[PDB]
DNA sequence: CACACACTCTCCAATTCTCTAA
DNA sequence: TTAGAGAATTGGAGAGTGTGTTTTTTTTTTTTTTT
């Protein structure tokens, strides 16, 4: 390895002898774990079992852990070089994985296509590289060094195709050859490879006949529980290649491991002048989301055969709320709903929770929201989290006419628990009329005319007018809601 | 052509004097700077703070024995950028060898050193290569002269006088000056490249390129001797592993409102902190930044576009902030002074009366701790008051003493995104997030729109504000204690009218307030006289009419909260009983009274009672929650409820 | 404005060629 | 047919003519239709 005085051969041998003959017992004794009595889960060859699992499942990536290098004896310098020289280390680890798997195929006589195994690219994903480094403490000596980060992703750009293998065509003799691309440079041939033609400058790139990889820049955000209370959390830009693409949607919280790398940026596109600020990103190599069963069927039969199933479910709906026996019963029935008869018939339960302002009017709302699979908690008066209705937005970025669906839609089958149902606007009250009556939301705006299937369940909870509900006065005179909406 | 001029500075003599100073200076271990360089060689320190007081002392000492100096302090305050290089060169010459077993696990620079040295040596026998900045692992700064109080500072020592951004004229460019002002906008840390480490695909030779221009052009031409003589015309590839990077942060210092001449507008001045000074400046700072005021050039094309008009920045060198012994002191004050009746009057010494409101403000300042949920340890109070009553003065007094406290008005919170077009920053805060571990003093609470109504509602029962700008759904932690100062509409409060009718706040928001005080003024014969005497005495003597104990320091409250926060006073079972019968009888009397419906005791009143009792014990040692605490808490709650029924 | 890019105008010595060499 | 003296041509560096930028739509008024 250049700039390290480290031989690749010794590293490959170290990782090779680490692959087999290694047992999880070494890891169990590395961390001074008291419960090292286990034999099958510790003394067995963990990595050999993993390789067998890859062979019988045909997978590529490996969820290698960093501590396992410390557990073994000869792979301590290997671990330190992995932390210091992640690129070459990861490349040689992948090559060693491929060679070890083909050697295992050769040795165990488990017949398989050697060419198929050789063609497939096998990856390694070293996670738990070290302590949870802070985003704000990324001093510039961590360049090209493995970094562990924690945060919640803000957004994610679509797939960005990056060229891997070029494809030129001789525009005078129709000769085509592929030139591999290294470090994003085009090493176009000087002349035609065919000697009978050998025409210089006769090569034109055929863009759609090239080979492309997947790149997905992800804007990671510092987690709120670790940012200083004064300033707003900072952000860093991830980079995801050839895999793990769309493996972390916006809003997820993940622990990402990658090499902290910086690249120059061109001050002027036409010229080669480069800004001296070196925008930084990280090349992700593993993402872990820090955030159906026959036995399950048996459990369903066990709970269903119980005589007190109805009361048990009523209690489990809102365990922390006392009394409210019939309310929990109605909510439970709403969760199931009627049969979706077809030939339209709603086949769904809509429940409104009135009365004087109730903390449960909110607590049981969050409880049912957590219970229901689909649906989303939403406030009618505020609608800050979700607009509660489908309307066209100009997303600013590219300023395109993107149609974003409201809270009602996206909750088909689920329960769209509304809050502050009394204080919602009249315009969205009409949308509620439409969704509960027609079951669909129709939009005609900016040249887009369409009907969106809602098929949602409404569980609203509206506080009354005045200090508290008046039982003597009728519900209409207290809730401030149109009678057609209440019926 | 370039003319020639005669300047009496003699850089060579100055360099010799500099070397003598770095070798032969020992402050009243060996030499101080040799010890510092020894620490640097041990990789335990990477900041050579070249003090100017030391250089002045060195000059004064050698003045009595030969005057072997040329006024270095007056020679680097006139041109500091060159003397940074001179000091670095002198340090490289006198750099001691390490005297410790430093681990060299990450020795990429040393590996390049030995590799290139061996490659050069295998042909040198025929059987500087390294840029000076590349080998350096230290950053060199200047500490400005302190106060002289002598004839030496005869208007000299421009780094001693803290200037303002307006007084930084164009003739100070290149000098080592210091400015005083408030930081407003500090950028994120970016790696600024100092020298690139291009490597050639063939010829094996790597060529470095020093750069300080904010923009450069890659070489991409193997001009090495072997490559040129073989005419291989190899291309160069960057190697960030072998390159040298320095952390770069671009702050921006404004000027205080007291330094702005009448009718003018505050100016600003870009600051370029780099090296080990990074992350030492934050937007909520008032600092005396010392740096070299330098003309950043518009190098490129807008260069010819503009002309001689340069842009300036301050290369910061030294930042000086302005802004169990204490435990023993506050314990002794507890023994001597009665905190309950003393801190209350200490909050607003210049505000006469309203003592119980001040007592409640103490509970808000301390606040109970009930983080475990199943809840919250934030106390919120609203002062409906009356126009002409010093609610705003109380809010300002709370803000100026409460750590992480902010003051704001309803009409001018929330948040704004991407305010500057150029940098395009993300998720700028507001007013509630700033007082994260503090208090927000929302004056004019009634005159505050629906958007801020929803924002404060979210903050109040979530302790975290969120936005939905572009579907990001990001959120900002704002666990701020809320202190509102709404005032009645139609001017003066009407006691006859119902309290919620007098102020345009929905009962849903007000009912969630832990404690509420209606504190309106009444024309009397004696209270007004004492108030007038107090105010007029304040006008004469510029100081409060001290008539009782008036503690000033707020660190006692900080000690109390930090002390009892870990303690978390556990409530007694008898306490829980007495409060359950307290709720029973409170609800009973609420019914039997129903006059204004703004009272029906609600689970939230119980939670407020619990948190007030927790705060009271949190002020008094640990686990003091007993009948004594709950009696005072319920007395305060009942008094606050009665305040709504005053007169 | 001027530094860097793209490219027309322009030009000798190493590379090819065929008459006279061994 | 071989090792070596003569013609004949043209690609790779460089003289030079003309380019190409930096360069911007925020915030603040004024109008207009719905609300
Ligand atoms: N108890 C008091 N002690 C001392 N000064 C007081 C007191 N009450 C009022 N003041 C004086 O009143 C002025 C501040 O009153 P404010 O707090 O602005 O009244 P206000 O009720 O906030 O008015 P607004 O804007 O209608 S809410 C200062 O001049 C104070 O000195
Ligand atoms: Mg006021
Ligand atoms: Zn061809
Ligand atoms: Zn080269």
């Amino acid at each position: 390895i250049w700039g390290t005085n480290v031989s690749i051969q010794e590293c490959t041998t170290n990782f090779r002898n680490f692959l087999m003959s290694f047992k999880y017992k070494f890891r169990k004794i590395l961390d001074e774990r008291e419960e090292f009595i286990n034999n099958t889960t510790d003394e067995e060859l963990y990595y050999i079992k993993q390789l067998n699992e890859m062979r019988e499942l045909g997978t590529s990536n490996l969820n290698l852990d960093a501590r396992n290098l410390l557990a073994y004896k000869q792979t301590e310098d290997l671990y330190h070089q992995l932390l210091n020289y992640p690129q070459e280390v990861i490349s040689i680890m992948d090559q060693t994985i491929k060679d070890c798997m083909v050697s295992l195929i050769v040795d165990n006589n488990l017949d398989y296509d050697l060419d198929e195994i050789e063609t497939k690219f096998y990856k390694v994903r070293p996670y738990n590289v070290g302590s949870c480094k802070g985003m704000r403490e990324l001093n510039p000596n961590d360049i090209d060094k493995l970094i562990n980060l924690k945060g919640l992703v803000l957004r994610s750009t679509p797939v960005i195709p990056d060229m891997k293998v070029a494809f030129f065509k001789c525009n005078v003799c129709d000769h085509t050859m592929a030139v591999e691309i290294d470090r994003g440079v085009i090493q176009e041939p000087a002349r035609c490879e065919r000697i009978d033609c050998n025409e210089p400058n006769s090569m034109s790139l055929i863009h759609n006949r090239c080979s492309f990889a997947d790149k997905q820049v992800i804007k990671l955000q510092e987690t709120p529980d670790f940012v200083p209370d004064g300033q707003t959390p900072h952000s860093i830009s991830l980079c995801v290649y050839d895999e793990l693409v769309d493996s972390c949607r916006a809003g997820d919280r993940i622990e990402v491991t990658g090499t902290f790398r910086s690249i120059p940026i061109r001050a002027n596109s036409r010229q080669r002048v480069l800004k001296s600020l070196y925008k930084t990103y990280v090349d992700v190599v593993h993402v872990k989301k820090v955030s159906i069963t026959d036995q399950d069927l048996a459990k369903i039969r066990e709970v269903a055969a119980r005589e007190d199933l109805y009361s048990l479910l009523a209690r489990s709906i809102a365990p922390s709320i006392y009394e409210l026996e019939d309310v929990k019963k109605g909510i439970l029935l709403q969760l199931f709903g009627g049969t979706n008869k077809t030939f339209r018939y709603r086949g769904d339960i809509n429940i409104l929770l009135c009365g004087d302002p109730s903390t449960s009017k909110s607590q049981i709302l969050q409880y049912v929201h957590k219970i229901t699979p689909r649906g989303v908690y939403t406030s009618g008066k505020g609608s800050s989290a979700v607009g509660l209705t489908a309307y066209i937005t100009r997303d600013v970025d590219t300023k395109q006419l993107v149609l974003e669906s409201g809270a009602l839609v996206l909750s088909d089958g689920g329960v769209c628990c509304i809050d502050e149902f009394d204080k919602m606007s009249d315009s969205t009250r009409s949308v509620l009329h439409e969704v509960m009556e027609q079951q669909t939301i129709s939009i005609a705006k900016a040249g887009i005319i369409t009907t969106l299937n809602a098929r949602s369940s409404i569980l609203a909870s509206a506080n009354p007018i005045g200090s508290r509900y008046n039982p003597n006065l009728p519900v209409t005179e207290n809730i401030d809601l149109p009678p057609p909406l209440l019926s | 052509a370039l003319p020639s001029i005669q300047l009496p500075v003699d850089y060579n003599n100055l360099f010799n004097e500099i070397t003598d100073f770095l070798v032969t200076f020992k402050q009243d271990k060996g030499p101080k700077y040799m010890a510092m360089l020894q620490k640097v060689a041990n990789r335990e320190l990477n900041s050579v703070i070249i003090d100017l007081d030391d250089i002045l002392q060195y000059q004064n000492e050698k003045f009595l024995q030969g005057t072997q100096a040329d006024d270095l302090v007056s020679a680097i305050q006139q041109n500091a950028n060159h003397f940074t290089e001179l000091f670095c060169r002198a340090i490289d010459n006198n750099m001691p060898l390490p005297t410790k077993e430093i681990d060299y696990k990450d020795d990429v620079l040393d590996v390049i050193l030995n590799q290139r040295r061996l490659r050069n040596e295998r042909m040198l026998s025929d059987r500087e290569l390294f840029p000076p900045n590349l080998t350096r692992r230290y950053f060199l700064y200047f500490k400005p002269l302190s106060q002289n109080c002598a004839r030496r500072y005869r208007k000299k020592a421009i780094s001693s006088k803290p200037l303002s951004v307006r007084q930084i004229k164009g003739d100070f460019l290149g000098q080592l000056i210091t400015v005083r002002g408030i930081i407003t906008r500090v950028s994120d840390v970016k790696p600024a490249v100092e020298v690139i480490a291009y490597t050639c695909d063939q010829c094996g030779y790597e060529v470095f390129q020093e750069v300080n221009s904010r923009t450069f052009t890659p070489l991409s031409e193997c001009t090495s001797e072997e490559c040129s003589q073989n005419q291989t015309k190899g291309q160069l590839f960057m190697s960030t592993r072998a390159s040298k990077f320095s952390a770069f942060q671009e702050c921006k210092i404004q000027e205080l409102s007291q330094q702005v001449p009448v009718g003018h507008i505050p100016r600003s001045l870009n600051i370029h902190v780099n090296g080990t000074l990074v992350r030492s400046l934050s937007p909520g700072d008032i600092v005396d930044v010392t740096g070299i005021f330098l003309p950043a050039p518009y190098t490129g094309f807008k260069a010819l576009k503009a002309g001689l008009l340069t842009e300036t920045y301050l290369e910061a060198q030294f930042v000086r902030q302005h802004k169990s012994d204490v435990e023993e002191r506050v314990m002794e004050l507890i023994t001597s002074g009665d905190v309950y009746n003393r801190l209350a009057k200490s909050i607003a010494p210049e505000i006469y009366g309203n003592l119980d409101v001040k007592k409640a403000l103490l509970l808000l300042l301390v606040g109970g701790v009930d983080k475990r949920v199943g809840i919250r340890g934030d106390i919120n109070v609203c002062l409906m008051g009356d126009p002409g009553v010093a609610k705003s003065q109380l809010l300002k007094a709370i803000c100026k003493i409460s750590p992480r406290g902010v003051y704001t008005t309803g009409k001018g919170t929330a948040a704004v995104m991407k305010d500057p077009v150029t940098d395009e920053m993300i998720l700028e805060g507001g007013a509630l997030v700033l007082a994260d571990n503090g208090i927000c003093c929302i004056d004019e609470f009634d005159k505050m729109d629906e958007s801020d109504r929803t924002a404060i509602h979210e903050v109040m029962e979530q302790q975290t504000i969120s936005i939905s700008k572009a579907g990001i759904n990001t959120t900002l932690n704002a666990r701020t204690s809320i202190l509102a100062a709404a005032n009645p509409l139609y001017g003066r409060y009407n006691p006859r009218l119902s309290p919620l009718d007098n102020i345009n706040l929905p009962a849903a928001l007000l009912s969630r307030f832990d404690i509420l005080f209606l504190m309106l003024d009444i024309p009397s014969r004696d209270d007004d006289e004492k108030l007038a005497e107090h105010v007029t005495y304040v006008h004469m003597h510029n100081k409060q009419p001290d008539l009782d104990f008036t503690p000033v320091e707020p660190s006692k409250m900080r000690e109390y909260i930090a002390y009892a926060k870990t303690k978390r006073p556990v409530m007694s079972e008898a306490v829980n009983d007495y409060v359950v019968q307290a709720y029973i009888r409170l609800r009973q009397d609420s019914k039997r009274e129903m006059k204004f419906s703004f009272g029906q005791a609600t689970p939230r009143t119980l939670l407020g009672i619990i948190r007030l009792s927790q705060a009271l014990a949190k002020l008094r040692l640990a686990d003091m929650v007993d009948i004594d605490d709950v009696e005072e808490a319920l007395r305060l709650v009942r008094v606050s409820k009665e305040s709504l029924y005053q007169e």
